[PDB]
């Protein structure tokens, strides 16, 4: 029943900005910490950021810290990721992920649900 | 693929609202997350810490306390308690 | 006669202020009443009508709305969510 | 922990009057509609009257319409039933009832709480 | 057709005694447990005592244990309450009652029928 | 120091209904019987209804008996008048009144306090 | 419009909790009602009947009992005990 | 040495179970203590603190709260409410 | 050492009012009951009012009861006499007085010291 | 109707001990904090100790701290003071006190009731 | 410097007699009323008798009236208590006491100072 | 409402001494520093001495240092100035003064109120 639909990805030049979105359903969004994870060519899944259920506490990988901004609108069951000063290193498939453990916002796991992803291209 | 939980784990799953006898591993873990949350087996201030001593889950894990940052006790439990169909 | 609510129901009870994990059926219903009121799921101009779509309660009942004059939705949910001790 | 204590019952002649009182505790009285119900000898429980939490909306069974008046004083956690022009058929044990649903003032339910009751006898 | 007729009420001094009776008809008396309840002036229903159908198993409210004795004579379709060592707060109307279920003798038993009662006053 | 604030008035069609409220302060509301009185166009004050402090004894003018219901919520320092089956001739300014005599629920007096009133208009317009 | 209650009445009002030497007529009657109530000079079974015989209030009214439903005896006392300022 | 409390104070005394209209100063204070206790006006977590706002007592004292560790507000009330006989 | 000084006197018409004050020092004011006394053109001494040390118990002569109010402010070492609905018979020199014993506030208290007095004249 | 009767006083040598008791009646003892206070020759009253209604919380003046122990038996409506390591300075009349304020266990007031006292003499 | 020395206690039979003496110093004896109080073994303070400063007005507890006589010799700064027709219940330590206020000679008078007392035993 | 009244002035020979006193009321004396100033025939105002509210810090004009001593008694609401080895040029009217601000005891303190003054004449 769990469904996560990512969007907002596309094609940008080194320095630009995109806003990713994730439409979540099939579970109680307002109860869950939510995660952004990404897959760049040749590499496995990298945890990018996370946000607690209420939306006041946020976490980030260092490679992305002070550049990306995670947020959520619980009324709209939607997670967001603000990618500013985009880099070539950031080109990848981005996924919204629901953690099996409701309070896990700081790292992903093999038991999480993720969606089909959205493609981001920076050049 | 799908699995059939051993009765011990299944009782925990059913208490969590799980329907039926066949689940995927991700379903099983989703329900366990709900179980821990609603039964308040976690530390309000350090949420990743689960104190399961005195609960039927603690038995399955063969533990009293643990952080979910360490899936090791979890893999063990799954192996002993999930039968692949 | 004591009962133990399955966790999806317990969650709703605790949100209405209930404490613990064991209750009488009457206590369950009184907490359910409290829940609908504090969550304001009822229609102010038609208070017997409860609009539970998009709420835990709606998902638990599997419907968008119901009348507290017709307890049949509630009977089904009670049967499936209460374990007699 | 919900407790309901009815009083005021007794013996009266037809045409007479009585006032029943129900002392409530163990729940937030001012949040709840409240009911009176009664059981006559050999009969099933009969809903008699109800009143919303705010006390300005009331409901009566056709059998008592115009003769009974329900009222409440939340500051004293007390519900009243003023009964006038009593008939032999109003003989019954009267019960104060808390509905499981806070806005239900017009009908009883299997899930309600009742007190031990107060006996009303109308004869002669 | 069910009738329960209480009698034996009167006025007595603290420490005095009274024997109440209840004449039953219109049902198979010997098949039903039977109950006594009372209502003090301006108060509500309090369960007093009960006895099984065959009349050898008795139940009492804590407030009356040791002072009250319930018994029955099935050949006469009559229920008795022997009240010794009477106290002021025993002042009440006493009612005989038949339960809906033949086996129910204790406090909270659902009533089917009850009589109009007999007044017991204890005072000096 | 005594104030009585009436509200709830308005315009309604004959047969319709309205609920008036009176917020009391400056005295111990729970000690006083309270009254409703009214003034129709071209007439003087007509006593309408009254209720005892404890709320379970009520009085009504023959003209409104069976249509109006007085009630009170002491915990809210509030008096109410539920008016149903309204008639053209119920048009008036309605006042909440505190009697000088605490037990007087069945009639008004020139020594009573009343609020500024609330305007009630019943007509098919 | 302010009035000065003559000493005998003023003493009654002050006992009632009145502050000062001048009042409105409505203030006078309010305190009178309070006086009658707290001193329980009324008939609990017929509350508009005042029994003021042995009270200082009886001296002002020059009566022993009477009903508040009829203003006459009150008007009389007011006329003899209020001085318009 | 008896005093006759003014009626607003007597009202409070009777509410705490006092009988009659004449008292010693100590009897007045003992009934006031009873009043505060039975009406639950004190703070269960800080019992010397009395929250009388919205109570007859608060109105008589002209205070929302006060501590029994400072008798001053009580002095003024006694002064204004006790008539020596 | 003891020093008492009265002020606030003057000429007023019947029905008028006046507030007297008395300044105290040279002893522990808050430990002593205090008195007001008066002397008309001939009259001799007349006790008027007294107040206990902490200022919560008051005493009055019958001839001023209901009209005069005694009070004190221990934070200011001041005694007051509020005089309302003044009458011609109230004309006198008013004196503030300290009792020999701290608890004496009633008529006939032994005087320790008194002030020079302040004239109150009531008349057309 | 409040009555406090102290006893157990007497003569003892420095270093000695005495147990005082206080029989209380005429009020609901178990609702009240209770105090001991004392008056030594030439000195003013001195608060000595106090205890809450339930008897588990106790208070002491610095002067007797560690040497005196207050306790109570609500079943006997009696208050006790166990006095150890007695000194010449502890010579006094000891009084049992009911506070006007039910929760005041840590200080006396001008409004408390006291008994007639018991004399305690400490000399070698 | 104030001190009171009681003496003259001893052991006598019922109907016997004893004269107690109290030697005062450290204050102006002849200006102060004086008191006797006693404490029976294991009991509390009981006021016995009092006399005015000039020694002509006497007060007695009803228990000792007509049997005890109080007097004083101011030229000797000495107070006396002549006890006749002694009774077993008169057994007590007897204490001399100086009031705080010079005129206080009756029951209840606030003490200022009192002596260590003298034991009187009345036993067959 | 502040009242300040000086006393104690007189005629004295050089080298003699005098003690002035100042009675205060109408404000909280113990909360304020207090001042003495003087005015010699014409010569204008001259600050003499000051003292803090609690009476433990003192201030003097160089012209009286070592000869004058200021003090107060807060329990009596009295201010004193002790004047020793008086000199002809100490001749003047001496005034008691309350400062606007409670902490100001030194030269140039803003006055709130002052007395009528008391004359001190130093000569043969």
């Amino acid at each position: 029943e769990v469904q996560l639909l990512e969007s907002g990805g596309g094609l940008v030049q080194p320095g630009g900005s995109l806003r990713l979105s994730c439409a979540a359903s099939g579970f109680t969004f307002e109860e869950y910490a939510m995660l952004w994870v990404r897959q760049a060519p040749g590499k496995g899944l990298e945890w990018v950021s996370g946000i607690n259920a209420r939306g006041y506490t946020t976490y980030y990988a260092d490679s992305v810290k002070g550049r990306f901004t995670i947020s959520r609108d619980n009324s709209k069951n939607t997670l967001y990721l603000q990618m500013n000063s985009l880099r070539t290193e950031d080109t990848a498939v981005y996924y919204c992920a629901k953690p099996w453990y409701p309070f896990m916002a700081s790292k992903g796991s093999e038991f999480d649900y993720w969606g089909q992803g959205t493609l981001v291209t920076v050049s | 693929n799908q699995v059939r939980p051993k009765l011990p784990l299944l009782k925990i799953l059913h208490a969590a609202g799980a329907q039926g006898e066949m689940f995927t591993v991700k379903e099983v873990m989703h329900y366990l997350g709900q179980y821990i949350m609603v039964k308040q087996l976690y530390d309000q201030q350090e949420q990743h810490m689960v104190y399961c001593g005195g609960d039927l889950l603690g038995e399955l894990l063969g533990r009293q306390s643990f952080s979910v940052k360490d899936p090791s006790p979890l893999y063990d439990m799954l192996r002993k308690n999930l039968v692949t169909l």
